[PDB]
């Protein structure tokens, strides 16, 4: 389980927000450690798993696994609050410093896209 | 709808036979009007028919594939609902397992004597465990 790379990622969204480092490398660190960790979490699936899931759910007929589903809630609530925050950071960021660091934070963002879509 | 469904029939010849059974399909699904359309509690007594078996056969297959819908939303009550009108006996029991076993864990105040998983747990235990019983020990 990637429960310990769980609290990696905390500690990244920790950072962001605070936007300390005086370098974007640093956040450009950062923006790519949480890249690869909300990718990870997702291996690739697609709607047809989570309907499964729910159906498996369906309900407990007996004992269901909700597993990814409860991972990606966790995920969510996590990026939430540390989110307006860092929503505000990683714009402001984006546009400048770095035409480098973006190409990381870029990606980061589309990332987390998906999941926190909606 | 199922009444007027029925009436594709009256066209005989193939083609027109299965644009009714995929009509009628179309109709359980998502309208997930499962006990008036498929049928109901056994009491042992097989299912109480449903306005479609009065109709009759292909029957089975239907309930397959709403029952894995049912999965896959996680409706689960129509899932067990489902297979025990699949007669999938053992399927129901370890769904309803999971069904009871979580909501047992958790926090106190709940379950009034009357009506719920708990309910639907005694149902099905009285229900098959005495008859012949199909399901793993």
């Amino acid at each position: 389980g990637d429960s310990s790379l769980y609290i990696i990622l905390k500690k990244l969204l920790d950072f962001i927000l605070k936007t300390g480092g005086g370098f974007q490398r640093v956040r450009t660190h950062l923006y790519g450690s949480l890249l690869y960790y909300l990718q990870i979490a997702q291996r690739p699936d697609e709607p047809d798993t989570l309907e499964a899931a729910k159906k498996t759910m369906w309900e407990r007929l007996t004992a269901p696994e909700d597993v990814f589903s409860k991972l990606q809630r966790e995920n969510i609530a996590i990026i939430e609050s540390y989110g307006a925050a860092l929503m505000e950071v990683v714009c402001r960021d984006a546009c400048d410093g770095h035409e480098i660091g973006r190409m990381l934070a870029l990606a980061l963002l589309d990332r987390i896209v998906s999941v926190d879509k909606q | 709808a199922l009444q007027y469904f029925y009436f594709l029939r009256d066209e005989k010849d193939s083609q027109g036979e299965n644009m009714f059974l995929r009509c009628v399909s179309e109709l359980v699904i998502e309208s997930r009007e499962f006990d008036m359309i498929l049928g109901k509690l056994e009491n042992d007594g097989s299912r109480k028919p449903g306005v479609i078996d009065k109709f009759t056969s292909d029957t089975k297959p239907i309930i397959n594939k709403v029952a894995s819908v049912a999965e896959n939303k996680g409706l689960f009550e129509e899932a067990a609902k489902l297979y025990d009108l699949a007669k999938n006996a053992d399927k129901v029991l370890e769904l309803m397992n999971k069904l009871l076993s979580p909501v047992v864990p958790q926090i106190s105040a709940p379950q009034s004597n009357k009506e719920r998983l708990k309910n639907m747990a005694l149902s099905i235990a009285e229900r098959y465990r005495a008859q012949g019983i199909s399901a793993n020990k």
